[PDB]
């Protein structure tokens, strides 16, 4: 895939000259907040089932037409596919968070997920709402300062919300 | 069985995934035999990289190539070719004599390429490997349609990590399951010599009873009381 | 002659994967298969048995 | 490209699982090693021109027949190509240092290297000796752990060539 | 097991190449994080009795309906097996800490977990509660990076249960 | 395939016991000297073409019968296979030096190797000779004090020698 | 696979020497009688159904026990297998006759055929009898003077008998 | 090896069929071309020593630096190995001429050529020069179709080495 | 369409290599054997009408029962179909002669032969006797190698039927 | 091996790695009910085998009166006697298929390899098709009801295999 370091290297190679001091300084800062990034990724990972369950409960309370017979998530298999899709989207979002690049999420999944959901008959605004609820559930765990030293991670919250809303808008 | 991951290659991929996938493909499909640089197929992997063919199509091209034929077909009996093809293209060993008869008749009638197609166009190949993942030896874990002899027979066909299916042995390329499949016997579970130094203090036969030196006899009430 | 088949994986295939499972990794529904004439009948009937729905078959 | 983080993410995605202890520990090792690597990249970017000039001259001392008329190194254009190639190698070494991975060297130099050099009759030993000279002045220029990082990337390049 | 060193070596082998910079930096991160991990393992090993008995008691408090006659928790044997199981989980967590990878947890607990629980009708929520109690007590026994390591592995086990 | 940590863990599991204090101390010692281990692995990896070249030259200088028409390394094919074998054994010795356990060699590198050599007709004595030559050539690069901090790395030298010897003994 | 040419070359390469003039004259002979060899091979190929039919009629006139219930050629499955094996053996005999070397027969057709037949329960004596009958039928067509210029082909007749005898002896 | 008769029988075998008219026509062309081919093999076998010495001398003229001290052509053992190698190539070209195919070359020289040349740092251009000299001299000898037969195999070797 | 040239090209294309000595000699043999096959094609094309009518009559003689009513031979339409089929066979045999390959027969008669003969109940011994008639005629209409070419292709068609 | 109802039931359940569910028990139940017609049909065909075989031989002679001419396959006493043998083979394999309530015995014994042996010995499938049509006609006289239908299902399977 592509990383922020990889992205900078690609841009430098396109113009074919060495990475500038400003680029090196930005990448050094990135490596300096890498520890905070690891904590954010661990927060997303360690509560992923809780995030999925909260998002699913809130979504299905919001939209009962999916539960009821004839809905897009009515039988057990369609429910399980729903949960698996939420889980895989969360996993890709955490991948993007760790790398700092949205390529790992944009490359394999979001390009064909549009055609897949259109073909299967899923309501796309429903899936976008599911991803937004996942973001809302995940922010609480990202904020949780228990068991981690108190610090500021506004950049991490902004970037994670960026990845979440980007995936939701892509599927939308 | 466990340590090596399943190599999967979709159409969008980067350079390292491609190079590692080709390493795994050549180390599996070609036996463990060394494939010199003059034998590497460049057009076939250009087609794989472009996405004109999948990994399954690449496996078909490789099994129809003269590396595969020269190693596993041209100096072999058909029994050996069928064994190797099952191992290298389905990840298992032949289960029944009916498979050998079927594949021998299919080659005799329709030729070699139709045989390779039957291997690669089979529902079992698509169930276990689909279009994206390299074939692997799959009978070392229980799957739905296995048979009791599959484990032993594959373990017989598998010569260890440093072994290979080479035609360049001094004995040549010989079938080793031609007699066991006709008798519907299991396979040989004798492993290489490097492994009699592993976990020698295990005692699986703990419940086994050691016999007495002489049997207890009853001279009066009869002998077995 | 070569024939390109654009198959869309649909609910008929999704049910089969829900029953049997995913012994192979999950993939996007829409992909194109290229076949020779010799292989066109077996590949297309196989795609039917798998429950996949073909969209367009183009010759080349 | 092959970084530590990308190996993490690809190993996690290939098994369809999340990032976990082993993978976060690898990433933490990357983030700890970033400081010497960024430092070495900075020091090598400062002295690119002197390093390249010295490497070209090193090749010319080591393979004197190359400069002879009718050979590869004869003519200003060919020597400009030589300097450009050594600059290419040095630039990709700096990229690899920044990325904490040999992914840049791999993708941009090593992939296709043997066939290209075979087609154009470029002796790999020329570039090996030039990289040896660069390795020599990396010892003077860099000290500490940046020194080791730069040397290991240069050794990766040399192993690929040899 | 799937520890950092072993996965490094396995992926290097599956590609037929030596250990490059990426792999060596991952191993370096592992050898550095050894110190907090071994410290967490010491803390948990010294306190295994209090941790396990407290976990069993926490389970019996959050699941009062288990102790009464007629179901799983009634009887000295069943409670002894409870303590034994939580001792297993804690043992394998300390093994993971020592090995710096979920390999012990995966191989010894997670593989076959759901099938075994279903066969013996053991509710995963019990072990989730026990592990949550152990997480709480390690919050008090450990500090700094040791706490993060221990909690990371405990959470891996819990996510595997749920 | 184990490392030292997983080996200790397997023994502790068989006893049913937590790792004793002394075991944790030996493991903390192993990881505390891990930097020298990484340097030794880098020395083996970086100089591998040189090691194999020198071992090959010495082996074919000693044993000319290998490269005479009818020898086991005669045509290009057999010579290329021979060099690949040296490459592979050095690769696995570096893996074992990194892990600290010689299980990788017997699990992978030497699994069925002797049977392979017997069936091909390869002289196992010459293979063991080649491994000894690689060991000698490798010791030069392992003791190389340039570019590394001076220190006591005799345990590493002995361990690497034992890995080379375990190979050459399993083949022979 | 080997023919006379590759066999001579491999023997010469074993001692690392060029092909002697004696060997070159022998190979020039083989090439000059190549056209007679081609006619022999064509006779074997074109008359194959007649050869196999005559062989089958004779064999199942001598040996009734094969085509009785409980015999190894009883159902159509087993009788079809019988005829298939006969045509395959004849095919490889013709391959070897064109090659001038018998290596294709030994490597492909006869590699472990006796063990195969013993395993299946086949009377290898009956297979050998079928091969002898095929030889007797084949010599009739090999000696056909019509459609070809008259000449001496005694050596080719001896060679074809040799390959048929090799097959019959290897099977039983 | 892969000689005309062998591809014939191999294709028939793989397709599970008898030899048809096409196969025998290819064989018949082979048996015709056997005459100039074995004539060329005789001529090359007769004149082997002069060809080998001249090719070695041509190599040393084209790459004079090779014989300087510390270079691959320095000493008597190195140059004896040179002579042995040129004799090898000549031997296998005569084998290929006799067998009417590139099977002997493909199987005893080309298979493994690049790896071996890279491990021992042998420049293919030396062998290109030697084979070019053998080509030039077999022009003087070998009038007729024998010339074309010889040059086909010499060119196969040269194209392999490049 | 398999011919000598087609197999030549298919092999070298599958291997991903240029055409070399082996298949060039195969194509040479094909080109040399073209002229007798070509003039045998001349001969069979010239005498097509007599051969077809004679073969039809030979079939109706060897199988008298087909003529009488209630069988396949009754009727002028069936008779014209017999003549048409034998003409098809002759045309494709001439195609094989001119093509120096069995490809025309394989593509236009042999492929799908047994299925449609079973479906339309066309006894293969009828066409076998017709082809044996044409074999007898080409025994006298041709002399030398062309006789052999015609006989090989005809009896190949027979074997495909038998 | 043989494709009986029970065997395919079990093979399907085994390939899916599941126990035998209610549907397969339904299939087995239906087979066990059709057993009675099949067994009585096999008994009737077995008792009356001699007239069946002789009449089939005669019918093949009548439909193809040229096969008894000299130089043809039917010429000779041995050819006709073991023609009766072949017809007996077909008849008892049909009885086997009836008893098994599946065409397994036919597909395994006669049909597998039928065409190749017929070719290699130049035997017209039409001869045996005529004989099986004769038996198909005469079974209507021998049998009645559902057993008659079963017998004709298997006879026509044999014919279609030859057809
Ligand atoms: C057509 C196939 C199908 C089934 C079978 C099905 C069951 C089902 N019941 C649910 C809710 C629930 N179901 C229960 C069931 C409990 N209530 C208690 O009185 C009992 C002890 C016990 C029932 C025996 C409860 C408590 C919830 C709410 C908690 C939750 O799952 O979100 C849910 C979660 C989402 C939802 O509200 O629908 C499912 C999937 N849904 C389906 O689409
Ligand atoms: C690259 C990663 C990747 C993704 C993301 C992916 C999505 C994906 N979702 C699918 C079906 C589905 N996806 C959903 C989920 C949506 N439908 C609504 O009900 C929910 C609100 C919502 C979940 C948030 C559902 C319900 C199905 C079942 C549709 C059906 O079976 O007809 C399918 C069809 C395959 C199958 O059903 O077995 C795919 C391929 N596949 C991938 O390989
Ligand atoms: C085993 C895998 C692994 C993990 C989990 C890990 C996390 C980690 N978190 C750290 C502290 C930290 N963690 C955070 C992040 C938190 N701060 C706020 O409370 C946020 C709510 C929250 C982010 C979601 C911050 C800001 C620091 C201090 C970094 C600094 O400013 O110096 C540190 C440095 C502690 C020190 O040396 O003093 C590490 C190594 N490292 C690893 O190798
Ligand atoms: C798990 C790691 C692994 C190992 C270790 C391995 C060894 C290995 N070496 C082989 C052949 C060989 N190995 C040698 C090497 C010997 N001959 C020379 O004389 C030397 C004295 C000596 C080497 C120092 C040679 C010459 C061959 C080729 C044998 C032949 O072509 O006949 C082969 C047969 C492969 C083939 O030819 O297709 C294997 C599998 N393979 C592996 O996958
Ligand atoms: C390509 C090289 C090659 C050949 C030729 C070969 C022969 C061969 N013959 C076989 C069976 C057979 N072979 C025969 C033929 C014999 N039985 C009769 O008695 C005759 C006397 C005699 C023939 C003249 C028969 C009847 C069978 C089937 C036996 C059975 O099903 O048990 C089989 C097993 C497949 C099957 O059951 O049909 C093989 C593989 N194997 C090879 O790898
Ligand atoms: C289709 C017929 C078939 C069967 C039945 C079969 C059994 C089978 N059991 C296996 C392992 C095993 N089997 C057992 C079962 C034993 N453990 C206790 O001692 C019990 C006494 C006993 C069970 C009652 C165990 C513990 C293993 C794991 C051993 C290991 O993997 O190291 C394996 C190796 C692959 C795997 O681990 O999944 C197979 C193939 N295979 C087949 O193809
Ligand atoms: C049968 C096929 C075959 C070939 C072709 C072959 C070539 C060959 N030549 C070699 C040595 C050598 N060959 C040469 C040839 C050079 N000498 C110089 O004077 C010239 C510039 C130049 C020749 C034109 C040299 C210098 C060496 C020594 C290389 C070394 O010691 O590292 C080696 C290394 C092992 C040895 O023999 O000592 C091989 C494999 N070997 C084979 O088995
Ligand atoms: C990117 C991969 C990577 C590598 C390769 C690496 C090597 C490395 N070498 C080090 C120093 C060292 N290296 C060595 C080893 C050498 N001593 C010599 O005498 C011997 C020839 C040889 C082996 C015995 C020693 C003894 C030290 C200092 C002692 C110590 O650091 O504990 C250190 C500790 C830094 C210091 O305290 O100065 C590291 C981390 N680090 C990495 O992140
Ligand atoms: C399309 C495949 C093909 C065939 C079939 C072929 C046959 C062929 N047979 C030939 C002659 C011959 N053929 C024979 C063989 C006969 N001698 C005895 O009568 C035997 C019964 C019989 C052996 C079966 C002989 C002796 C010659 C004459 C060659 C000579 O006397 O030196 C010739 C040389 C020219 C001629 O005299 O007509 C050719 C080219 N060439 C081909 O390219
Ligand atoms: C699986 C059960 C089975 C069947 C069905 C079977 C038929 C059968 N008939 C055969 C020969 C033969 N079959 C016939 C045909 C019959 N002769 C004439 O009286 C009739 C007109 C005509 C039948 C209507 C003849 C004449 C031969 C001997 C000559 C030859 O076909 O070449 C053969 C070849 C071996 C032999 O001579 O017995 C078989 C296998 N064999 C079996 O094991």
């Amino acid at each position: 895939m592509n990383d922020v370091f990889t992205r900078a290297i690609a841009q430098a190679d396109l113009k074919g000259s060495f990475l500038l001091e400003s680029d090196l300084d930005k990448l050094a800062s990135f490596a300096k907040e890498g520890v905070k990034r690891l904590d954010a990724v661990a927060a997303l990972t360690n509560n992923a089932p809780a995030i999925i369950s909260d998002a699913a409960h809130k979504l299905f309370a919001e939209q009962q037409e999916l539960i009821q017979p004839g809905g897009n998530a009515y039988p057990h298999r369609r429910m399980a596919a729903c949960l698996r899709d939420m889980e895989i989207i969360l996993r890709y979002v955490s991948y993007a968070l760790l790398a700092g690049d949205a390529s790992v999420l944009d490359d394999r999944c979001l390009n064909g997920l549009r055609e897949t959901y259109n073909a299967l008959g899923t309501p796309t605004q429903s899936v976008a709402r599911a991803v937004q609820l996942m973001k809302d559930a995940a922010m609480v765990h990202l904020k949780s300062t228990a068991n981690v030293t108190v610090g500021d991670c506004s950049s991490l919250y902004s970037e994670a919300a960026t990845y979440f809303d980007k995936a939701a808008a892509s599927i939308a | 069985a466990t340590e090596n991951p399943k190599v999967t290659l979709r159409a969008p991929f980067t350079s390292e995934e491609f190079q590692g996938a080709l390493y795994a493909i050549y180390r599996h499909i070609f036996g463990n035999t060394y494939v010199m640089e003059s034998e590497r197929p460049t057009t076939a992997e250009s087609q794989l990289k472009d996405g004109r063919i999948t990994v399954r199509g690449f496996i078909r091209l490789l099994a129809k190539s003269e590396v595969y034929k020269s190693r596993f077909f041209q100096k072999t009996s058909q029994n050996r070719f069928i064994e190797l093809s099952h191992k290298l293209l389905l990840g298992r060993a032949p289960y029944d004599q009916a498979e050998i008869s079927y594949h021998l008749d299919l080659w005799n009638t329709q030729g070699y390429d139709a045989e390779i197609d039957s291997y690669v166009d089979s529902e079992e190949y698509l169930d276990f490997f689909g279009e994206d993942t390299v074939p692997f030896l799959r009978d070392f874990k229980y799957q739905t349609g296995q048979q009791g002899v599959g484990y032993s027979r594959l373990l017989n066909l598998y010569d260890g990590y440093a072994g290979s299916d080479t035609d360049r042995a001094q004995s040549g390329q010989k079938a080793r399951l031609n007699g066991t499949i006709a008798q519907a016997e299991p396979g040989s579970i004798e492993r290489p010599s490097a492994l009699q130094d592993t976990w020698k203090f295990a005692n699986p036969n703990y419940r086994n009873a050691k016999p007495p030196m002489v049997k207890a006899l009853a001279l009066e009430p009869v002998d077995l009381l | 002659r070569i024939y390109k088949i654009t198959v869309s994986e649909a609910g008929a295939y999704a049910t089969n994967k829900h029953r049997t499972g995913y012994r192979a990794p999950i993939r996007q529904s829409n992909y194109t298969l290229t076949v020779p004439y010799d292989r066109f009948l077996p590949e297309m009937i196989r795609l039917h048995q798998s429950g996949a729905k073909i969209v367009n078959v183009t010759s080349v | 490209s092959r970084t530590v983080i990308t190996e993490v993410i690809a190993t996690a995605d290939s098994q369809g699982r999340f990032l976990n202890s082993t993978e976060l520990q690898a990433a933490f090792g990357r983030f700890e090693r970033a400081v010497p690597a960024i430092e070495a990249a900075r020091a090598l970017t400062k002295n690119q021109d002197a390093l390249v000039k010295g490497a070209v001259q090193a090749v010319f001392k080591k393979f004197p027949y190359v400069t002879q008329p009718g050979e590869k190194g004869y003519g200003d254009s060919n020597q400009a190509k030589c300097a450009r190639d050594i600059g290419y190698y040095l630039r990709f070494i700096t990229y690899s240092l920044v990325a904490s991975g040999t992914g840049p060297l791999d993708d941009y130099v090593i992939a296709g290297l043997r066939e290209v050099n075979r087609a154009f009759n470029l002796n790999p030993l020329w570039y090996i000796e030039a990289l040896n000279y660069i390795k020599g002045e990396t010892g003077k220029l860099l000290s500490g752990q940046s020194k080791t990082e730069a040397l290991l990337y240069i050794d990766h390049a040399i192993n690929a060539l040899s």
